């Protein structure tokens, strides 16, 4: 798994800079919390080579630099962005066949060998019997499935999502959470996630990693990130702590 | 803010001193005050074209003025941050009064009656739509004004061709020559550039509503559809009274609002004031340069140079399946026709008469229909890889790269340089294509400075054509008709050739189905998914240049096909790689094949180029298609 | 070609050069323009208009039986599309100094080819005679300069140069040209009005062909009633000849010429 | 004070469709609350006048049904676009001063009063500076608490907010939320906010609406409706409220 020691910001952009250090967990799921221009976008940007770093760099595999093909690079990574979203797709059920673009290829490919891969996705993913069926504009329920199908397709070594709780409802965010937990559960997949919600990102996370200013805060599990002191330190309003009557992780609330 | 400050100091010094030169070397300075302020002034030859070089300089200014006010009101209206006045057929509907009314008698302020009646129609067309409600959008707004711009152009390339040599005085008109023998112009122009300036003084807030979203204009409670068709109606009626005083311009408007950003003037008013004041110095420098050079040598004109300048300094500063059945027996029964129907008489080649005309019949629709299929596919290909409706042929400056080379070759050596050993001529027209689309790859990293950058590319193009056809050259008509895209000088042995340059480029186009299908709703989500934007792109702009390169060495510079057959598959109700690009590819091939058929055949004895007949047949079934989805 | 009733010409001069030899042409490009422009030989009613100059339809000369299609070297189609027709040659016209002289040669090379030297020798003669007739018409006005130019508009001025067609008329009758200035290969340049201001004792003749309102608008300036040419007489105005032309041509611009300034002085 | 009578949201066919009819306070807040924009969004878009209403009557203040004066309507109602941020603007000062275009008009008569309201609008707000740098160099929180500077000097008696929740971080909702609910009860005038999150609506709201699909749920005040037994039926997964000593609502948690 891919470790940080870059020290570059968006220096540009609203005049930030500030040190990183992090390393992320061999499988398990990375929780990004903080605020909007915290720099956890920023940070996952830099992760998926969206914008070259200043300063430092990131070290991937353990055992190479940044510099990678394009077609190693997203055999091994799922980057789902949110900003700058795919509109109007104009096919449905296709978008797993974009998806495999770096198993496949431009050449050689086959219409598609070995389409076991691409059914596997669509039937994970959720079990539809809709496919083939379908049109671009529909509800966000669907429509981030649609988005997590091609993800699966690739069936890289990293998932990198940046926002997927937004613009869903509860069920509809219980769902990919459960999904994005049991393919790191199945296939050991490393997995960095970014939630606005705490509460929410605790109940499906194992690592998360709190970004506050410039810098980050803290980088244990729920159970220690639950404390009061983490919270306003990361958000500024006070909230409190409670156990859950049932759920796994604590609830808290803001006052 | 030190450099746009010093680079204004720079142009009001170099004005000042290009003035005083030219002031001085007309008239002593001694004889200054009693030229100027007398309104009678002395018999003196030496003093009395101060009555004529004086209105030069005032008519610069107020059109300076007038040009950066409207360059301003269409960035704001349409919410664009390029101004284009030409494109919504302002320029090209006063042309269209001039060569109707320098024709059949009848004249009088022909530029801006026509202009206004164009924006008008307009108007009404965007207004009725298919609902009772306009609905008018910007995007629909400056699609239909390409329409009736490439219409309004279509109609006077059609009247130059059958009659050239009696509109020489609108050449000189398109040009923008500003050159003033009274003070009839500035005594016309002034109390209307009043009139303009204080309708712009009211209705300001509408104006910020308008520069801001639709939403929050439509939550204020701004008459958005009113407001908006008001607006639109002052900005053709001032760009319309610009090109009846001086004509055709170097878009100096297009420069002015960017260089007053650049400066400063967060507000509107003095953003407004300084567009003006900027817009004045570059037409006084314009002016004053071009006094200069019929001073030492040769009269040139003044918006051609000032486009020719601006140039650089922008470059620096920069179903499905039985759907293509159909249509495809559709085409190959309409080329059984062709081939068989005459005009003549209207007869039918019955056989005997069929291999004896078919030398100058097969050449010309196989070149035609290879053309237009190639152009179909370049465009499509085109607005796939960039996304914007407004994308033709033309952003890679193929077709104008060429025509620049053309009339670069005629304007350097006298004489037949068509065919001249010594004269270029096809290498010449080839060379300059290369350094063109060179030189737009490397001004334009992404996509939309590349396409600024073709549009003055193109308008340049336009600029040194209308130079070529202001001189009175025996050659101008010849080219014209190579700018027209007509297939007369088409040839079975080049038939072959570009048919199987057609057949690999088709057989090529497949293995970027993958990169045609992720390209669209990409960015970064293109790169995450495996492949690599730039060296994919390049390779897509590469292919639509080589098929834009074949298409012009076939037919000669046009696009219209290019621009209106995607746009015709996307309303038909095809939005998938593959079907969309054969649709696009058979509808074009089926609509070049019916121009040149017309253009050879509804006149017997006149050939009017299939370019021209592309666009008579596409913009009425065009603004039909706009209607009935408005 | 042996018949001299099916000549097809696809440019003016060409056409010019035809009924200046007497032959009868059997097709014209563009010839409602022609009859427009050119006036000076009568084209007659029964000629099959072939189409545009620039593109000549190819089926309708197909359609007839054309002996010889002679168009003008370097406008036009290409060479082997006229000659997969009929025989034909395409003849030089223009070069950017001496046009009326290549137009001679080309009328001899007409002669020559389809056997009508007699006709072309007789009609240089006639010429000549012409030229020389008029010679002590033009010798009593002395060395002032005379200026050749047309009306645009009411704001420029087409002059021909040292380049035109009528110069070598000009030459000839010891006439030299007023302007002195930029001039371009065909001998025509459109300059300013003003310009024209630079001039004092020069005699300016302007033709005219369809723009008086435009020379109403221009002559009630007070800048043109203070022009220097104007106050002195010269300007005067005269019916328009065609100036791309060639022995017609010149014998109807020297006609003109006697008509205005032909004993003046 | 509007009363809305819906018995079709548009003659095409949408995820769910069904009639409905309910009455708005005169001075409370009102939080619409739903599964993103399945019927949700319909009924606020009908209300701002962006949707024809089809067969049914809405009451302007008890004044007509419909085609009513733009300008008393501007004056009269404030709405804030659907996730559809403005993306353009200069300063903050031009723009709530902009905010006051409906009651001078185009031919508008500024060079006299009006300057004391956008004063104490951008005092209420919180921005101590009068005229800052540029509206879109701030951050989003800046911006759109710009934007609400502007919908208060445009002088309303409605206030619609279309998910004014989304795309923020859960410390700034609960500010945007408390900063309504403060200008509600300073101005009384009618507030309809849209919300995502049940517990935000539940703590800074008088009067929560719920459209499963757009059948009309449930509407009641915080203590009326019993979370427990009805965010089961209203969003399908079942999960659980239990009382908290910050807000005097029970918060709701996922099971």
């Amino acid at each position: 798994t891919f470790a940080l020691r870059n020290i570059s910001f968006r220096v540009p952009g609203r005049t930030l800079l500030h040190p990183l250090s992090l390393t992320f967990p061999a499988g398990k799921v990375t929780g990004l919390i903080g605020h909007n221009g915290s720099g956890k976008s920023t940070l996952l940007k830099m992760l998926g080579r969206h914008q070259p770093p200043s300063e430092g760099e990131i070290l991937l595999d353990a055992q190479p630099l940044e510099s990678w093909s394009s077609k190693a690079f997203a055999r091994k990574v799922a980057y789902l962005p949110q900003q700058l979203p795919p509109a109007e797709g104009m096919t449905v059920r296709e978008l797993v066949a974009i998806g495999r673009y770096p198993w496949h290829g431009a050449l050689g490919r086959f219409g598609a060998a070995d389409r076991e891969k691409v059914e596997e996705a669509i039937s994970l993913v959720g079990l539809k019997p809709l496919a083939h069926r379908l049109v671009d504009s529909l509800s966000g329920g669907e429509r981030q499935r649609a988005w997590i199908a091609m993800l699966v397709a690739q069936d890289s070594r990293c998932l990198l999502l940046d926002e997927p709780t937004s613009a869903l409802d509860i069920a509809h965010q219980v769902d990919v959470l459960s999904l994005v937990h049991r393919l790191s559960q199945e296939r050991g997949l490393t997995v960095i996630a970014v939630l606005h919600d705490i509460n929410m990102a605790a109940r499906y996370c194992d690592y998360l990693v709190a970004l506050r200013g410039g810098e980050m805060i803290a980088q244990g599990t729920p159970a220690e990130i639950m404390r009061g002191e983490t919270l306003e330190m990361i958000y500024g309003i006070p909230m409190g702590i409670l156990p859950h009557p049932a759920g796994a992780a604590p609830v808290s609330f803001v006052y | 803010a030190l450099f746009p400050a010093l680079l204004l100091a720079l142009l009001v010094i170099v004005a000042t001193a290009l003035t005083w030169m030219n002031f001085s070397q007309a008239l002593p300075r001694s004889q200054w005050a009693q030229a100027a302020w007398s309104p009678n002034i002395n018999v003196i030859e030496q003093m009395i074209f101060h009555y004529s070089l004086l209105p030069r300089l005032a008519i610069s200014l107020l059109v300076g003025a007038g040009l950066g006010l409207v360059g301003v009101l269409f960035q704001q209206v349409l919410r664009n941050p390029l101004a284009e006045p030409t494109t919504l057929g302002v320029a090209t509907g006063a042309q269209l009064g001039i060569t109707v009314t320098t024709l059949w008698a009848i004249p009088g302020a022909m530029a801006s009656q026509f202009a206004a009646l164009a924006g008008a129609c307009v108007v009404g067309l965007i207004v009725f739509g298919v609902a009772w409600g306009k609905r008018l959008s910007p995007v629909t707004l400056i699609l239909a004004g390409l329409v009736v711009s490439l219409y309004c152009g279509a109609i006077n390339q059609l009247l130059v061709i059958f009659h050239h040599d009696q509109l020489q005085s609108m050449f000189l008109w398109s040009t923008g020559t500003l050159t003033q023998t009274d003070w009839g112009g500035v005594e016309r122009l002034w109390p209307q550039l009043l009139g303009g300036v204080m309708l712009t003084l009211l209705l300001l807030r509408p104006l910020t509503l308008m520069g801001l979203d639709d939403g929050v204009a439509r939550n204020l409670g701004l008459a958005l559809s009113l407001a908006r068709l008001a607006a639109l109606s002052l900005a053709i009626v001032i760009s319309a009274l610009l090109v009846n005083a001086v004509g055709i311009i170097g878009f100096i408007g297009l420069f002015a609002p960017l260089l007053a950003k650049m400066l400063g003037a967060r507000r509107l008013l003095p953003r407004l004031m300084l567009a003006s004041l900027i817009g004045a110095l570059i037409l006084w420098l314009s002016d004053q340069i071009i006094l200069w050079l019929t001073r030492v040598w040769m009269e040139v004109s003044t918006g051609s140079v000032t486009a020719l300048i601006g140039a650089p300094l922008l470059l620096w500063l920069l179903l499905a399946f039985a759907l293509a059945g159909g249509v495809l027996l559709l085409m190959a029964v309409v080329v059984a026709l062709s081939f068989g129907r005459d005009a003549h008489g209207w007869t039918w080649a019955s056989g005997a008469l069929l291999d004896d005309l078919m030398p100058w019949r097969w050449p010309r629709i196989m070149a035609a229909l290879f053309a237009g299929v190639m152009l179909a596919v370049a465009g499509c290909i085109i607005q796939r890889l960039t996304g914007n409706p407004m994308a033709s042929p033309e952003v890679l400056g193929i077709s104008s790269g060429a025509a620049f080379g053309v009339v670069l070759m005629l304007f350097l050596v006298p004489g037949n340089a068509f065919g001249w050993l010594l004269p270029a001529g096809s290498l010449g027209a080839a060379v300059t294509l290369l350094i063109i689309m060179i030189a737009a790859g490397r001004g334009g990293f992404s996509p939309h400075r590349m396409l600024l950058a073709g549009m003055a590319l193109s308008t340049a193009f336009t600029m040194l054509l209308m130079m070529l056809q202001a001189s009175g050259d025996p050659r101008m008509a010849q080219v014209l008709t190579w700018i027209s895209g007509s297939t007369y000088n088409a040839t079975d042995a080049q038939v072959w050739r570009t048919g199987i340059v057609m057949v690999i480029l088709l057989a090529i186009t497949p293995l970027c189905r993958r990169w045609l299908t992720i390209l669209p709703l990409g960015g970064d989500t293109a790169r995450a998914v495996g492949m690599a934007l730039t060296p994919t792109r390049i390779a897509l702009l590469l292919l639509a240049a080589c098929l834009t390169a074949t298409a012009t060495m076939t037919i000669g510079p046009l696009s219209f096909v290019g621009l209106m057959a995607p746009h015709i598959a996307r309303m038909m109700g095809f939005r998938r790689t593959m079907p969309h690009i054969v649709i696009s590819a058979l509808v074009g091939g089926l609509l070049l094949v019916f121009a040149d058929w017309c253009g050879r055949m509804v006149l017997f004895p006149f050939q009017i180029p299939a370019g021209l007949l592309s666009t008579f047949i596409g913009a009425p079934y065009f603004i039909y298609l706009l209607r009935k989805q408005s | 070609a042996i018949d001299p009733n099916r000549i097809v010409a696809l440019e003016w001069l060409p056409v010019e050069l035809l009924l200046a030899l007497g032959i009868v042409p059997y097709g014209v490009a563009d010839t409602i323009n022609y009859r427009l422009w050119v006036s000076e030989p009568p084209l007659p009613d029964s000629v099959i208009d072939v189409g545009l100059r620039t593109e000549p339809n190819l089926e309708l000369l197909t359609t007839m039986r054309p002996s010889f299609m002679v168009w003008s070297a370097g406008y036009g189609p290409s060479p082997e599309m006229l000659a997969r027709i009929a025989p034909g040659r395409g003849f030089n016209f223009s070069d950017g100094k001496q046009p009326l002289a290549m137009a001679r040669k080309s009328l001899t090379e007409m002669a020559d080819l389809l056997n009508l030297q007699s006709a072309a020798e007789t009609h240089l003669a006639q010429y000549e005679d012409f030229i020389r007739s008029m010679k002590p018409r033009f010798v009593k006005r002395g060395a002032r300069p005379l200026l050749l130019t047309t009306l645009i508009d009411p704001r420029h001025m087409l002059v021909f140069g040292p380049n035109s067609l009528f110069q070598e008329i000009l030459d000839e009758y010891g006439i030299p040209n007023a302007w002195q200035g930029e001039t371009n290969f065909w001998g025509s340049t459109a300059v300013s009005i003003d310009r024209l201001a630079a001039y004092k004792d020069v005699d300016v003749l302007c033709f005219d062909h369809d723009n008086s309102k435009d020379m109403d608008a221009l002559m009630a300036t007070p800048l043109w009633q203070a022009m220097p040419f104007v106050r002195a007489g010269r300007f005067q105005r005269v019916p328009a000849v065609w100036f791309y032309g060639a022995t017609l041509s010149a014998m109807h611009f020297v006609r003109v010429l006697d008509n205005a300034i032909g004993g003046k002085a």
